[PDB]
């Protein structure tokens, strides 16, 4: 398929401090139903 | 092709000594190859949110595919019993065909474990159970060897259960831009492929496929709705058997493509071109005047390159008619061989805007086709009228021009 | 703005029917699975990224006071891209994304973290 | 104010049972359905209104325990304030438990040697009543000899179980070693005790119902704090049935239980039975903003 | 008719006639406007009985094309009224015995249209207020109507559907091989599955 | 767990006239038969409670019934579907265990 399609859904900024891993920032807050369809 | 399996092993969650490799074939393959079951042990036996899913990750140069399964019942110790049939592949491959097989194997063994505890009692250890209320290694050997050699297995594990795995290739879905003006070819003989299990529509489409019937013509001939013909043609494209083409006229703008050098660089193209384009006998069509023994390969190559972007087929045929008469060449077969080998293409005609009284539906679909900038072919198919009548109707409707793209 | 409509919004703590803590857990690998590709697939969801982990020393790469505390306490940061390619183009989409975006972005992030946090 | 707590032990030691009953509000009968903790289960818990507790519920199984001291040694045991090692008296591999504890102490001494080690001899209800104290002392002597070898001169131990109230006392004394401004709380509680002329005033937390401080630090029961904590937990779980939350409780106009703030619950026992309720309630409301 | 004649499988569905492709006897189990996407697992897990009511009835031309006519006249003797059994109890027992075979009580618009082209049709049966009941029952074999009055003379008219050229004689004999659980060899079945049928009961006796 | 005749269903429906019911109401017939009103419909809405009249199409679904299965063993049972599964493998791995789990639930 020569049609360009970058199948992206979101990004995460996961850091690992000494108190455990945590999520700092993910940009798209939409659910699975809107993102996949 | 199918990637061979590198190492199969069977993990299990011991309630005392944790997750470990219970069995592995080939033996000591992971330690010899560098794979360590202390880095990705949290994905093989995960917390019960990742369970019953097709976990697939990358470890170094090896891609690891697994389907972890966790059963929840008070019979087992710690109210859980987790295992995983893990498949390991090299990274530089395609693990797509093995994924449904691994998922179904995990699902089947989950069903058997929920039914009669086939995998938990095989450990012969009462520490897996509450205690208050078949060989896995041979199975792994047979799975690994049969999937490496035959890509199939009928491995028996009990009196009524068998591991039945077949690996199929993955095929691309067909196009959606198939319309009523495209003629379907058939690179395979569709007469001998028909068996009792075919769709009733696809049975009817097969006789009316000869490289010159449009999809609407096939639908009208076989008394079929065009939508189901579209779906059946898509199914035939899906198996790489039917390729679309263009309606052959004598008003077409056929032109050489960038693959016209294939008529010289292919040793088996011109030799079939001599026999293909010739009439079986001395046909009378090669004896009509312009107005009132097999062909040379150089003649065919000169006739292929004689087409141009703007010279219609009528003008080219009436400008070169002695050559196509002495050599006894069928012009439709001559064009069709070039189109099938993708050495010449067609410049489509576009009526962009700037007689008998037709019906309201005809003028409505005419306006809808004009607004969408559809070709002359689609308008001719939808109106069931030739090019001249369509041009006259459009000229009566408004001024317009033809683009030969 | 379509990501924040009422019909297309989810809580911040939930990412695709998974909690934030669990996603932060399984997207934070060990040392042996860091400083390389992290092509993780659950079910039609390729969690892809290039984790950058500190070495044996405090070096990120080799040649308010909560900010300095977090700079001296952080040992790994990960930029995880969620992708859902088709099964026939997985090895194309994931490879081109990692080749053209993720690698360069994570290398620049590691460099700028190494010089000035 | 982030405090990193480590909860280690062997398989089936009941660490997750402690975490569930103390913090996640599960009953003692509801700990049987708990599964096996895989790797480390982090739990960010907010104590009072400023403290947050990063409790690390480690696995405790052989693969996890061997993984902790080899590869994750530079992550688990750094910036650690309190270690809570849980020992099972039903275990038949007590020497392996002591060796695992020695390895944990060695790693903590190597990385963060300013921590506070606490040991809980859990599951001390299957053993008979006559030998509980003797078994606790016998194991505590060995644990103190082992603890003093790898630095750490002090080691406080508690006989704990989920079928009694000793868990509340053990977790209260574990938590209170991290609470800041304890001296100011003690001084203000002593001042309030002198002002109200009370026999003994105890200060709790609203959510976990753990003891924070007491006015004193007729002979009374030395184990009264843990029993009041268990009774208040049972009463809160009973008042959840009435679709509401517990606010106040007055017993014989002598024992006053009231919500001092949004994060603490006061337990006041006065001396005179003739004081009207409104005066005590007004004096409680005056001190509501004082302890904030 | 037990089938609809599709002109060709290659033509598509005309509007939404697929929802009209439902059995007449089981049509009343579905709701009026709830979609059929919900009643998928309910048919598997909790199978539904054949409903008491039927909402279909033959038109005026169907009764004048292929049907016949009979008559009943039943009234309990003086022996049975020694017990507490009146004509209402006999009518209730008769409607009870009309069921358990496949009969369905007719109520709706078509039944009222047939009744007018000859007053109130009933579905249930209350003996306190009403004292004269009229209610129709229909199976593919025969159609019943039961009428009553204060006189106690129960009139029953049955419209038997005539068989079409002996369909049970136009089929060849078919005796398969049946192997049960305790057997070890495929023996021979003792009944023809094709030629066994629910016979028309003698309702007069 | 109780055998009702067709006429018994008719009589029970006749007794359930001019009487309002609601969801999960345990009706009783002859002091032994137990019922459960699992669904009341009106104008396409699943109302919590409704009124049962003379023209109410009341149905009697059975939660304990005799079932007959007729499995076709043909040449297609060992055929393979496009995903890569045999049809009898589907029957013994995804239809029967799911229906037994649903029946137990
Ligand atoms: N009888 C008794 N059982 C206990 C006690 N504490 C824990 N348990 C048992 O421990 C089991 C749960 O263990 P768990 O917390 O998951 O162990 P961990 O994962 O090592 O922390 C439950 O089934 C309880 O029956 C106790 O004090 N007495
Ligand atoms: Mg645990």
């Amino acid at each position: 398929e020569c049609l360009p399609n970058s199948c992206l859904l979101g990004v995460h900024l996961v850091i690992s401090t000494h108190s455990g891993p945590q999520i700092v920032y993910h940009y798209p807050p939409s659910n699975t139903a809107f993102l996949t369809n | 092709g199918f990637v061979p399996i590198h190492t199969i092993f069977y993990s299990v969650f011991h309630p005392t000594e944790g997750s470990k490799i219970k069995y592995e074939f080939p033996p000591n393959n992971l330690k010899n190859h560098g794979i360590n079951f202390n880095t990705f042990k949290n994905y093989i036996i995960p917390k019960p949110i990742l369970c019953h899913k097709l976990i697939t990750f990358k470890y170094g140069t090896y891609r690891i595919v697994c389907y972890p399964v966790t059963i929840n019942s008070p019979i087992y110790a710690r109210n859980f019993f987790s295992f995983n049939f893990v498949f390991v592949f090299p990274y530089d491959c395609e693990t797509s065909p093995y994924e449904p097989a691994i998922t179904r194997l995990g699902k089947m063994f989950k069903v058997l474990e929920e039914q009669n505890q086939l995998l938990s009692k095989s450990e012969r250890d009462p520490v897996f159970f509450d205690l208050k209320v078949f060989s896995i290694q041979d199975l792994l050997m047979r799975i690994f060897q049969d999937l490496n050699n035959y890509s199939e297995c009928l491995i028996p594990i009990d009196e009524g259960n068998a591991v039945d795995i077949k690996i199929f290739p993955l095929l691309r879905p067909p196009t959606t831009c198939v319309s009523l003006e495209d003629v379907p070819l058939s690179s395979v003989n569709l007469k001998k492929i028909i068996d009792v299990n075919w769709d009733p529509t696809m049975m009817s489409i097969v006789p009316y496929i000869d490289g010159l019937n449009s999809i609407a013509k096939i639908s009208k001939l076989s008394n079929s709705d065009p939508g189901l013909v579209i779906e059946c043609i898509r199914h035939l494209i899906y198996y790489k058997c039917v390729t679309l083409s263009d309606i052959f006229q004598f008003s077409n703008i056929y032109a050489p493509s960038s693959l016209i050098r294939n008529f010289l660089t292919d040793p088996l193209m011109a030799s079939d071109c001599q026999s293909y384009v010739t009439f079986p006998e001395v046909s009378k069509i090669s004896n009509l005047p312009l107005n009132k023994f097999l062909p040379t390969r150089s003649c065919l190559f000169d006739l292929y390159r004689s087409l141009s972007q703007g010279q219609t087929l009528k003008t080219w045929y009436e400008s070169k008619y002695m050559i196509l008469k002495e050599n006894n060449i069928d012009i439709r077969r001559f064009i069709t061989f070039g189109l099938e080998k993708r050495i010449i293409y067609r410049c489509y005609s576009f009526p962009v805007m700037i007689m008998p009284k037709l019906s309201d539906e005809e003028e409505g679909i005419l306006e809808e086709s004009i607004r969408n900038a559809e070709t002359f072919d689609k308008i001719c198919v939808l109106l069931s009228k030739p090019k001249l009548e369509v041009e006259s109707y459009l000229n009566e409707l408004g001024e317009f021009k033809v683009i030969n793209s | 703005e379509i990501f924040f409509e009422e019909e297309n919004f989810q809580d911040i703590n939930k990412i695709l029917e998974f909690d934030n803590d669990f996603v932060a857990e399984f997207c934070s690998p060990e040392r042996e699975m860091c400083n390389t590709r992290f092509e993780f697939t659950v079910d039609n969801f390729c969690f892809l990224g290039l984790p950058i982990h500190v070495d044996s020393q405090g070096r990120w790469r080799k040649s308010e006071r909560e900010k300095e505390d977090l700079g001296k306490n952080m040992n790994m940061f990960h930029v995880c891209f969620v992708m859902n390619p088709h099964l026939i183009e997985y090895n194309k989409r994931i490879d081109d994304m990692y080749q053209f975006v993720v690698t360069r972005l994570s290398l620049l992030l590691r460099y700028v973290q190494s010089k000035t946090s | 104010n982030r405090k990193k707590l480590l909860l280690m032990g062997r398989s089936g030691s009941g660490k997750s049972s402690m975490r569930s009953i103390i913090f996640s509000n599960y009953s003692a009968f509801d700990t049987r359905r708990l599964g096996a903790t895989i790797d480390v289960e982090h739990s960010h818990l907010r104590f009072l209104g400023n403290m947050t507790l990063n409790l690390w519920d480690c696995g405790g199984q052989d693969v996890f325990m061997e993984n902790y001291f080899t590869k994750q040694k530079d992550h688990i045991f750094q910036m650690v304030q309190v270690l809570i090692h849980v020992f099972d008296v039903e275990s038949t591999e007590v020497l392996k438990d002591i060796e695992i504890f020695a390895k944990a102490l060695k790693q903590l001494r190597k990385y963060s040697p300013d921590a506070k080690i606490f040991v809980l001899l859990h599951k001390m209800d299957l053993v008979q009543l006559d030998k509980r104290e003797e078994l606790f002392q016998i194991m505590m002597k060995n644990l103190s000899e082992t603890s003093s070898e790898f630095g750490f001169p002090n080691l406080i131990g508690f006989p704990t179980s989920i079928w009694d109230e000793s868990l509340y006392k053990a977790w209260s004394q574990i938590v209170c070693s991290l609470i800041p401004n304890m001296s100011n709380h003690q001084s203000n509680l002593k001042k309030f005790k002198e002002i109200m002329n009370a026999l003994e005033i105890i200060l709790f937390e609203r959510t976990t119902f753990l003891v924070i401080c007491s006015s004193n630090g007729v002979l009374l029961d030395p184990k009264r704090f843990e029993k009041i904590s268990n009774i208040m937990k049972n009463f809160k779980q009973s008042c959840t049935k009435l679709k509401s939350g517990f606010k106040t409780l007055i017993l014989n106009n002598n024992i006053y239980v009231s919500e001092l703030s949004s994060n603490m619950v006061c337990f006041i026992v006065l001396k005179d039975m003739n004081i009207p309720q409104e005066l005590v309630l007004e004096n409680i409301k005056k001190a509501k903003e004082f302890f904030q | 008719e037990t089938w609809v004649d599709i002109k060709s499988p290659s033509i598509p569905v005309s509007s939404e006639f697929a929802n009209e492709l439902l059995p007449i006897r089981w049509k009343d189990v579905w709701p009026k406007y709830v979609a059929r996407k919900y009643s998928k697992w309910r048919s598997f897990t909790t199978p539904a009985e054949l409903p008491i009511t039927i909402s279909d009835f033959p038109s005026k031309d169907d009764f004048d094309r292929n049907f016949i006519f009979r008559n009943h006249s039943v009234t309990l003797n003086t022996d049975q009224e020694q017990y507490n059994q009146t004509y209402k109890d006999l009518l209730r027992d008769m409607i009870y015995m009309r069921l358990l075979t496949g009969f369905q009580i007719c109520v709706g618009r078509q039944v009222e249209k047939i009744e007018l082209s000859r007053t109130v049709v009933n579905k249930y049966l209350d003996f306190n207020q009403n004292d004269a009941f009229k209610l129709y029952l229909m199976i593919d074999s025969e159609i019943h109507r039961i009428t009553c009055s204060s006189s106690g003379i129960i009139d029953v008219e049955r419209y038997l559907r005539k068989d079409e050229a002996n369909l049970f004689d136009q089929v060849p004999s078919y005796i398969p091989l049946v192997k049960t659980r305790y057997e070890s060899s495929f023996r021979d079945a003792m009944i023809d599955p094709l030629h066994v049928k629910r016979e028309s009961l003698n309702w007069n006796q | 767990d109780c055998l009702l005749n067709r006429g018994d269903m008719w009589v029970l429906s006749s007794k359930l006239v001019d009487t309002c019911v609601f969801m999960d109401q345990r009706l009783a017939f002859l002091d032994s038969i137990r019922g459960t009103i699992k669904g009341i419909y009106r104008n396409g809405k699943k109302i919590v409670s409704g009124y049962i009249g003379e023209q109410t199409r009341i149905i009697f679904r059975s939660e304990s019934a005799r079932l007959i299965f007729l499995i076709q063993i043909t040449d297609e049972m060992w055929n393979f579907e496009e995903t890569g599964e045999q049809l009898f493998q589907k029957m013994v791995n995804s239809f029967f265990p799911k229906i037994f789990k649903k029946w137990k639930d």
